[PDB]
Parts: C-alpha cells; structure tokens; sequence
C-alpha cells in the first residue's frame, strides 16, 4: 500500500486593483483611470483563476452519480477499512486518515475566497467512492452499482492481474493481514515523517509567499517622495502630487501584474495536476490499471481516495511478486514428434521432470493436452525439449 | 458609456401648474423640463422667448400632445440647451442639441414665463448608451439605479446570461473627521528670525531651533515683503495643517543674484564653499532684499563671505575657521602674501551698487518629519475622538481612515506608531492624552450580483463577500451576506454557486432561492458476502 | 487591446498626430514616450496571456490526439477516459476550432440479485470458474459471464479444480456435471 499525493486546488484570491494601486484616495483613482483597463484584466484574470479551482475539485471528486454507503455490519472477508472510512464520532465524516493529513497541511483590497465545495463535501465524496469500490468494484463507475462479495472483487483482481483466483481464496486470510498491516504502516508512516505532505504545503507556501511580496512592494518610493499617498496628498499641491503618484501607480500596477502573471503560470501547473488527479481516480479507482506505474509500484489491484487540504492522497494496493525460485524452462517440448506449447503458463522443471506453471505464481501442474496446445514438429523449435504430456483420457478410457 | 450629468432613471420630478402665476424654481447643476410656457427666465439674466416665427435669446443676442422635453446645464459658464418633439411616458427618446450659449453666468434659479409643466434635476450618473446602426440613441441603462443595470454596465450588454457576478466594490463610508494635534499654544518665535536686526554673515550662517510651538505659515507666504519664498518636498499652502518635529532656521545674508544657489543639488560659490541644502531637502527658503538698512555709503563690508575652501562641503556644516588658506606648496603658517590667501572676504554693499547686486536676507526654514513626538504644529483645532467607528482621523498631520479602537499593544514610552507589513499605520498614540489606540481599516469587499437571464427574470439577489450582514430577504452565509434570496432547507443540483456549499437558484411565485448543494441521491448497495448482482441487459449509450 | 488605444497614459490626448498636429519635436516626444509606453505594455499583455492560452489549448489538443488514437483508432480499457460505460467505439466529428467525439459505450441494466459462491465443493475437490461467477436462483447452482446473465450447466469444462474443500471461505456443496460420463456409451 503506497501513497500518492497530488493537489487538486490553490488558495482563491481576488484583489481589488483599485484598492490596491489607491487605498481611498480619489485623486489617484481619477489619475489610474487613463491606464484604461488594466484593473479590469486583471480581476479577469483572478476571477477565472478561482473558478478554475472549484472546478478541478469537481473533476477529481465528483465522479459518482449517487452517494453510496457501507453497510452496518463491515464482513469483508477479513478486510478492515476501518481507518479510511468515515469515523462518524468526529462532526466532520472523516476517516482517521483523513484527519492525519489535515493536521499536517498548516485591508490593501486582498481577499480570500471559500470553495464551493466544503471539506465536508469532499469527505462525503469520497467515501462514496471507497464504498462503491468496497461493494460493488469497478461496476458503479461503469454504469449501476453491482453488489459483489469483497473476497471475489479481489479474485477478480488477481485474474486482472494475470494470477489465478485460487490464489487469493487459499490465501485469503495472508492477503487480508497484509493489506490490514499495510494500511496502519501507512498510518505510521504519515503520523511520523513530517514532510509527507511536501506538495500541498509547497503550493500553500508559495501562495502565501506570492501575497506577502505583493502586500510588502506597497512600502516602496519607487522613485517617488514617499510610499503613503496620504502622506503625498497632505504634503504636496496638485500638479507635483500627481507626479509622486504617477510613479507609486506605475510601480504597484506592475507588482499586481507581476503577481497575476505568476498565479496564471501556477494555476496551470495545478490545473495539469488535478487533471491527472482526476484521471487516476477514474482509472485507479474506479478501475484496474494496466499502466506501469501509473497506479503505484507493482501490480495494481485497487486505489483508494483520501481528501486532502486542496489535494488528494491515494492509496494504491498493489501485488508484489516475492520468494523468487529459480527453475530451468523450455519453449516447447515434444512429445510423439509434435510440440507443446503451454495454453497459459511456461513449462519449468526442478531438475528431475517437467511441469506447467502460471507466470507470477509458482503453482506445477502435470504437463497435460489440457495445459498445452500443439502446432507442427519438435524441429523447429529452438530449445524444445523432451518429455512426455499426459493425455487424461486413456488411463481413464477404462471403457 | 459616458460619465455626465444625465437625469437618473425612475425620479421624482416636480409637477407644477401655472393656471388655478408661474412658480418659483431652484437650479442645481442641471435641469429637465416639458410641457403639455414659450420661455424661460433665468438668473441667482438669460431669458428665451419664442414669438411664433424664431426663438429669441437675450442676456447677448441671438435668433433662430406636444411632449417637448428639454435639458439645460451650465458648465464653466456655456450654457447647452437639448431638446426634442415627442408626440412621461414610456420609451426612449434622445434629445439632439440645438443650442450652446458660451458666455458664462453664475446661475443658482429658474423661472419660466408665460397650463401644466414638469422640472427634473441631473446628477452625476454614469450611464451606457446604445447606439442603434443608424446612429440614434435607442435605448441606455443607469449604472446605479439598481443591481441589475450595474450587473449590465460592467458586462456592457443589455442582456444578462443566468450567473454570479462581481459587479463592485462595497467599503464603508467614514461618519465624520476627527483631529487631534497637541494641546500647545505659545506661538512661534518666527518675527525674530525673520526681522532680526543683524543676520550673521552666510559663512557662520546662524541655526535656530524652533520647537514646542504652533507655527502658522500663512502669514509668511501672505505679506509681500519676500522676492522669493519657495518650498522643496512640500507645498506653502499645505504648510498650517502639518505638525514636525522641530523647525531649524538657518539665517544668513547673501550677494543678491546668488540667491538661487540656496537650493539642492545647486553648484558654485555659496553651495560648494559657504553653504549647501541637501538633495533630499524637505523646506522652505525665503529670501528679500535688505538695501533697506544693511547697505550704506562708503562700504558695507561688515558682512563676510568664504571664497577659498580647500575642497567642498556636507549638506548642513559650519566653517567658524579664520585660517589663511594656501594655494601653492610653500608653507604660509599664519603670513600671507606668495600664494597666503585669507579665504574670508567682505560684501562690498552700497546703494550705489546695481539692483541684483543689494544684499538679500536668506533664511532657510529646514523641516524634519521624524516619528518623534511632534513639537511645532499648525494652527488646527482639535477634536474629540471617536471610537468603533469608520472616521477619517488626522493624528499629527498624517491623514487616514478607519475605525480606531482601545488597542493592548504595549508601545513603549518613545514610540508613537505602529507599522504594518505594507507601511501601514496599524495603531497610532493620541497626542492629546497618551493611550494607544489601534486602526483598522472600515469593512469592505466586492458586491456580487446573482441574476438569472435576463429573459428568464429581472430580479436578483445580492451577495456582500466577507462581510457580516451588520454593516450592510436577508441571510448571512461563509460566503458573506445575501440579500434577496429565500434560504430553504431543501438540497438540491447547484445552479448558481455562492460558496461554502451554498448553490442559488431561480424557482419556486418565482423567486431567488439560497440552498446547500446536494451532492446526489443517496444510495446503499445491497452488499453481503453471498450476494452478487448481475445484468440481465443493456444499453447501447 | 484596441481600445487600449483610447487611454492617454497621462498624455494630453491618446492621438498621435493631435500630439504632432499641436506641439513641437521636444515636449511631443514626451507625450509619445508615455503613449509608447502605455501602449507597449497593453500588448505585452495581450501577448503574455496569448501565451498562456495557448498552453491551454495545446494541453486540450494533446488530450484530444490521445483520444482520436485510443477512443477512434482502438478500444480502450481506460475507465471514463471514452465516455461513461465499458467502451465499444469512439466516432470523430470536425468542429469549430475543435472536435467532438462521439463515444459508443455498453452500460449494464436490469440487474438481478443471486446467491454466490467463490468455489464448489464436489468429490473432495475445490472448483473455481474459468470464467465467470457460480450463481444460484434458489434451487440449482450455475456458472455465468460477469457482465451478461447467461447461466450454463457447471461442468468440468466451465471449471477447474486446485485443492480440495477444506481452504475456500464461502464453498458450497453441489455437482459437477462431467460430459464424458453420461457420453460414456463406450
Ligand atoms: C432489453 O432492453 C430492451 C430495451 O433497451 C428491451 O427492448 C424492448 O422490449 C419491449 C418489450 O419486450 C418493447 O416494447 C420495446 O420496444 C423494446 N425496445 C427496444 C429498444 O428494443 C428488451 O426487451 C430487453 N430484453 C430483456 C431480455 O429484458
Ligand atoms: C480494524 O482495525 C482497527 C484498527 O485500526 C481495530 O481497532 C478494529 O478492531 C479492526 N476491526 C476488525 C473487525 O478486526
Ligand atoms: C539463481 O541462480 C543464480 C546463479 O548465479 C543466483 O545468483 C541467484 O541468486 C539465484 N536466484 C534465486 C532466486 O535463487
Ligand atoms: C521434482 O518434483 C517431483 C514432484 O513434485 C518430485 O517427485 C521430485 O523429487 C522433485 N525433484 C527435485 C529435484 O526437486
Ligand atoms: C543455451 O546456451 C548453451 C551454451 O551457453 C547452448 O549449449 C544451448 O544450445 C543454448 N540453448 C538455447 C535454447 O539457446
Ligand atoms: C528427443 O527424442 C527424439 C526421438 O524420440 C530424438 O531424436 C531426440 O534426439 C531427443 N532429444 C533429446 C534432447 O534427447
Ligand atoms: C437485492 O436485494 C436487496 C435487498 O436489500 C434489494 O434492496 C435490491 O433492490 C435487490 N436488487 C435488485 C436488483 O432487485
Ligand atoms: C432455477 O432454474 C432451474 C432451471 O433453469 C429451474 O428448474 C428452477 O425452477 C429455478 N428455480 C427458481 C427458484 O427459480
Ligand atoms: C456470511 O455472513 C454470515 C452471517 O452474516 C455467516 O454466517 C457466513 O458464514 C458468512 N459467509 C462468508 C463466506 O463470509
Ligand atoms: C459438504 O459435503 C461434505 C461431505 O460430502 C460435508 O462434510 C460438508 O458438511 C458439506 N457442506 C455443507 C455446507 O453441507
């Protein structure tokens, strides 16, 4: 179980251009008006910004028609999702998870702007879709929800990974301590290092960083007398406070198209992230990805969604292949002058005879008609080697 | 859109009657009338009179259901005049011009000579003109009669798609002024300065200190008796409403065509060798001739200069030194003679000398507008002081707006403001007494507008950001105050969005609704570790 | 941009041959200095938000390469990436400055609840489907595909054997019909 965190949103701001350029005075504002509509862009450009955020939260998050929910009693073949789901102790339906993450994640006309969509809203999303995955797999994201047991979505799974189901049901009990271990390691592994969440308090940084320069780049002359234009109204007639203030508008209108130009580039950045945010929910989530890496180191077997402050973190469980074994192989292997190929599997042997296995799990079979399938002669093959194939008919063929 | 003086829509306009004697009427900065009255006096002069064949026009002279509407203005004295033949109701109909009087009269009255008629006065009303394809004015918008029509002139269309839009800029206005300068009365000692009997001379140039005083500058740049008085990072005018530290008069007597060395950044003789003002000078220099007293016959050279200095000087020193100065590499060590030049010399002053030539007294009055406590203040009264309010406050000359309150913040005895990250005065220590008194700067935030198409309906809500519904049918969200939404306790598909899970939307008697967003229909899946669902069919989507 | 052109900047008027029609080479040059610098700074803007944009435009564009070779040009197993439902086909459309694609997907409907099993047990030995699921409608227990009730005869051909019945949480007891037996005339 590994996590992946990517931000999804940033900080919506909007700044008043003619609050900020001229606090009160009407003399500067009179005096901004013949700079045109610079003011007008950049609230523009603001504006699309903070819409721009709402709707990466709604992409990553809103991907479920209805609001599905666990049932009381959680029999799932020995699964516990009990520290992602929502604890409903807590006001907010967060899972114990989730609350872990948000405890890590810490005028001049400046605004901030709420979501539309509250942190309450995103935990209730997700954990419709933790139990849409939890009850019903991969259907509900395809069409209706299909209730199906937990043990055999998994089975499911490990054939979509190319191991078989028996797999799973012999070893259900060990699957299930695993992912249950793997799930607290994940707990501890956030409630310790403190740099987990680098991302998303990166993104919070640099927005606060940005605002602060802004805010700080009203203390500067920029050539003039003086950098309170009160100071220069009460100072000074006119025709030479003009002046002064021609240079302290020209000075912050570029400060504030500095900052706009900059929130643009950022937002972009973190409009591509929660594009892919959204795509790995699509196809982590509510699927089984065969894209190497795309979900996770591994085997992907199924992801889960955890709301983050302006992010997301998913938890992909993956199968790694472990306790490698070495064994001698062949292509094919003749048999009366005709070679067999394995149907589904490679042919191995333990240095005295010859078996079939699957590919990612060790499990020998006897070399059967049913294992194998012919095409032509054993000269052709390079590394054909001999041995016989059962057919399980004759010492049956008692009749 | 035009910024003028236009009648703003939806008025109350006066309807008088002539016949049971025509009125008395006001005129403010504009007026509208109509008719059914051939004339109209005016005056606080001009007078109209139409005798069937051409309007007449007097002061000045010139000659040239009828629902004649009628605009006259005065601005900087021309007198336009617009009009029109509509055969109040409904519609619009622009008013061409057909007159400008460009004279100029002081008018505050209206009259009219000679039934029933209709006067409507003009504000300053931003308004949005729409100019039909053949030219004509056939239809406007008020930008401020309602939210709507600010919604349409900040889109600068006429028809509204169904949103949320920031259309303004709401900020608290201030109730009234408040001043507080020290309590000091003793006047400046600025006579003496200014008509002492003798200036020193410009080398040992003389600096008094005034400080502890109420200065009032008004009656220097009044009396005549100065050729020059002219000021450097502050205006003369500006000068009574100014509190400083401390006031420092350097006097001294000067050649009278040097006089405009005494300035920054000036180079020659007096500034590079007796007498520099810095580049960053803040202050007044006044300088007048002296051919009065200081000059006599014969030879008035009790009043010295320094012709030779070894290199220049520091913005504000003083050279008290007699030495002789030396000019070659021969030591001179107190004769002079070859190349033993004494760097004093004397004024050759006498009213027989040419007119630039008299002696000027020069006093240079050099302000510091330190945090110190002020000391030389102006002639203003103070005021009371007003606390929890948005109030536009001047505490020791510097100016500002907003609510002060009791602040805990512990100044220490020598500091006298508090300092923002954006050098703004956060808190500020009465002059008057002594407390500290925090600022805050009067609610403010933008004004969104809620409106459906405009096809769909006019009416519209109105959401005030980040503010609470204190200072502003009416519901306070996280988002800020909204005004003219019905808040229902139903949930349903966001339409409008307002924020922190509230969603606006048009419908029921059809209103503007505020709800919490639905985020879907709830569902449980049948789930048990036996049961499995399976499709029977499909669609083809 | 255009009607940035109409703004002074601070000079006497926003029209240069006014500016030159009125005033002299020297003090004209300064009243076109701020008009340039006005004006140059407006289309620096524009310029910059171009830029912007069309980063914006050449994502959505990528996008949609993606999609015409994975959604047109092949069947995707990407879940929402063409359309909502297991995809079939996508179809392509030219539009204004863009495209639209017309994806043809299968959505599951009229689902039915059965009684499930992950294995059966039968002479000792645990079998598991091939491919599909064990279902039963109350009375007889049968084999069907995942996304399409089709119920068929448990067989050893529908299934194969790993272990006996002792390990699978959740076998059931039922037979296994082999097709050799009752063939078994010879
Ligand atoms: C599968 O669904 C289709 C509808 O998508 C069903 O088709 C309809 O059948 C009814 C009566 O049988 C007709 O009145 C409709 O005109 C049919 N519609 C179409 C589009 O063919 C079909 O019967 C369903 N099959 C099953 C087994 O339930
Ligand atoms: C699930 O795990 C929690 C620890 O996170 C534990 O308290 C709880 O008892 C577990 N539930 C089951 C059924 O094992
Ligand atoms: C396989 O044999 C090689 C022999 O060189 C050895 O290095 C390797 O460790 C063996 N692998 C395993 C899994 O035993
Ligand atoms: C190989 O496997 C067979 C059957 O599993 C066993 O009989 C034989 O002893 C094994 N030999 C080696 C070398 O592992
Ligand atoms: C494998 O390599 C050995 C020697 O390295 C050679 O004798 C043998 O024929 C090779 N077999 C195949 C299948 O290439
Ligand atoms: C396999 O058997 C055939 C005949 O049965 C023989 O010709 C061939 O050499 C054998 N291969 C090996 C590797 O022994
Ligand atoms: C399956 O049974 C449950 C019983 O809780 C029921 O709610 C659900 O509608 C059933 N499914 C179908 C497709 O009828
Ligand atoms: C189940 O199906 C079998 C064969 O299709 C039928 O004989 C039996 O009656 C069915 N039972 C129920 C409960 O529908
Ligand atoms: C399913 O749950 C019931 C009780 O709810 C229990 O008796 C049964 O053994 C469980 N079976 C499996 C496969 O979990
Ligand atoms: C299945 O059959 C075996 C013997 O044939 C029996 O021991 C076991 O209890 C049976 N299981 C059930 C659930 O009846």
């Amino acid at each position: 179980v590994t996590t992946e965190i990517l931000p999804v949103s940033m900080t919506k701001t909007s700044v008043d251009c003619t609050m900020y350029i001229c606090g009160d005075s009407t003399e500067c504002s009179n005096l901004l008006l013949q700079y045109g509509s610079f003011c007008t862009q950049l609230n523009r450009a603001l504006t699309g910004i903070a819409v721009e955020q709402d709707k990466n939260t709604q992409e990553v998050f809103a991907q479920v028609k209805q609001i599905y929910k666990t049932p009381p009693i959680k029999d799932f073949g020995g699964f516990n999702f009990s520290q992602i789901l929502p604890d409903p102790s807590k006001p907010s339906k967060r899972s114990f998870i989730e609350d872990l993450l948000f405890n890590k994640v810490t005028f001049n006309g400046l605004t901030v702007l709420p979501p539309l969509l509250t942190d309450e809203m995103i935990a209730q999303y997700t954990s419709a879709l933790l139990a849409g995955t939890i009850t019903s797999g991969w259907t509900f994201g395809a069409g209706p929800a299909l209730q199906i047991p937990f043990a055999m979505q998994m089975a499911y799974r490990f054939n979509g990974i190319g191991v078989t189901q028996n797999v799973l049901y012999e070893n259900q009990k060990l699957i299930a301590n695993q992912f249950n271990s793997a799930i607290g390691k994940i707990q501890d592994s956030l409630s310790s290092t403190p740099s987990a969440l680098g991302k998303l308090q990166d993104v919070v940084n640099q927005n606060a960083q940005a605002l602060n320069t802004l805010v700080k780049q009203l203390s500067s002359n920029f050539g003039a007398i003086s950098s309170v234009l009160n100071d220069i109204l009460s100072r000074l007639d006119k025709p030479e406070a003009e002046v002064q203030i021609d240079r302290l508008i020209t000075g912050r209108l570029q400060s504030l198209q500095t900052y706009v130009t900059q929130q643009l580039i950022r937002a972009a950045e973190i409009r591509a992230s929660a594009n892919l945010a959204a795509t790995k929910m699509s196809e982590c989530v509510l699927g089984q990805s065969k894209r190497v890496d795309f979900c996770g180191k591994g085997y992907h077997l199924m992801s889960f969604p955890q709301s983050a402050p302006h992010g997301v973190v998913f938890l992909h469980v993956t199968y790694v292949p472990a306790q490698e074994k070495n064994f001698t192989t062949a292509p094919a292997i003749c048999h009366d002058g005709k070679a067999h190929f394995p149907r589904e599997g490679v042919f191995v042997s333990n240095g005295t005879h010859w078996f079939v296995t699957q590919r990612n799990f060790y499990e020998p079979q006897i070399i059967t008609t049913d294992n194998t399938f012919v095409s032509g002669n054993c000269d052709v093959v390079i590394g054909i080697v001999n041995n016989t194939v059962y057919d399980p008919l004759q010492p049956e063929l008692d009749s | 859109s035009t910024q003028d003086l236009f009648l703003p829509f939806f008025s109350n306009v006066t309807w008088f009657h002539a016949i049971h004697d025509n009125p008395v009427l006001p005129f403010n900065d504009g007026v509208y009338f109509a008719s059914t009255i051939r004339g109209w006096i005016f005056g606080t002069s001009l007078l109209i009179v139409n005798n069937a064949t051409n309007v007449v026009i007097k002061v000045f002279e010139y000659v040239s259901k009828n629902l004649r509407e009628f605009v006259f203005k005065n601005i900087d004295g021309y007198f336009k005049i617009y009009s029109k033949h509509t055969p109040l109701p409904q519609g619009f109909s622009a008013l061409e011009p057909l007159v400008d009087l460009p004279i100029g009269i002081n008018i505050t009255r209206f009259q009219t000579l000679l039934a029933a008629y209709y006067v409507g006065y003009l504000q300053p009303r931003t308004f949005l003109l729409k100019y039909n394809e053949n030219g004509t004015i056939t239809d406007a918008v008020d930008c401020a009669l309602d939210p709507l029509s600010e919604t349409k002139c900040t889109l600068k269309s006429f028809t509204v798609e169904k949103g949320i839009y920031q259309t303004s800029n709401f900020r608290v206005q201030p109730t009234e002024s408040i001043v507080r300068f020290p309590n000091i009365t003793n006047l400046c000692p600025f006579g003496e300065v200014f008509n002492a009997t003798r200036f020193a001379s410009v080398y040992a140039w003389n600096r008094k200190r005034i400080s502890n005083c109420v200065a009032d500058y008004s009656v220097l740049y009044n009396s005549a008796s100065f050729s020059t008085f002219k000021c450097y990072g502050v205006s003369p005018t500006k000068l009574n409403d100014l509190c400083f530290t401390n006031v420092y008069a350097d006097s001294f007597v000067i050649r009278g065509d040097e006089v405009r060395q005494i300035a920054p950044g000036q180079t020659g003789k007096i500034a590079d060798y007796n007498y520099k003002l810095p580049d960053d000078f803040t202050g007044c220099v006044i300088a007048w001739n002296s051919n009065n007293l200081d000059s006599k016959v014969g030879g008035n050279y009790n009043y010295l200069y320094r012709l030779f200095r070894k290199s220049n000087l520091k913005p504000f020193e003083r050279d008290i030194s007699t030495e002789i100065y030396q000019a070659g590499s021969t030591p001179c060590n107190g004769v002079e003679g070859f190349n033993c030049y004494f760097p004093l010399q004397s004024y050759g002053f006498q009213p027989t000398n040419g007119v630039g030539y008299q002696p000027y007294r020069v006093v240079v009055l050099s302000f510091e507008l330190l945090h110190a406590p002020a000391t030389v203040c102006g002639p203003k009264k103070s005021t009371n002081l007003v606390k929890n309010k948005c109030v536009n406050f001047n505490f020791n000359g510097l100016t500002g707006t907003g609510v002060l309150t009791e602040s805990n913040k512990k100044f220490l005895p020598f500091q006298q403001f508090g300092r923002d990250i954006a050098d703004t005065t956060d808190a500020v220590r009465d002059p008057q007494t002594l407390e500290i008194l925090d600022i805050t700067p009067c609610s403010f935030g933008g004004v969104s507008v809620i409106t459906p198409g405009t096809n769909t309906s006019n009416q519209v809500a109105v959401l005030y950001q980040n503010v609470n519904c204190t200072e502003v049918n009416v519901f306070q969200t996280r988002a800020g105050c909204l005004i003219g939404a019905e808040h229902v306790n139903n949930s349903y598909e966001c339409d409008i969005p307002i924020g922190a899970g509230i969603c606006a939307s048009y419908q029921t008697s059809q209103s503007i609704i505020a709800y919490t967003m639905s985020l879907g229909a709830e569902n449980s899946v049948a789930y048990s570790n036996n049961s499995i669902a399976i499709p029977t069919n499909f669609t083809i989507s």
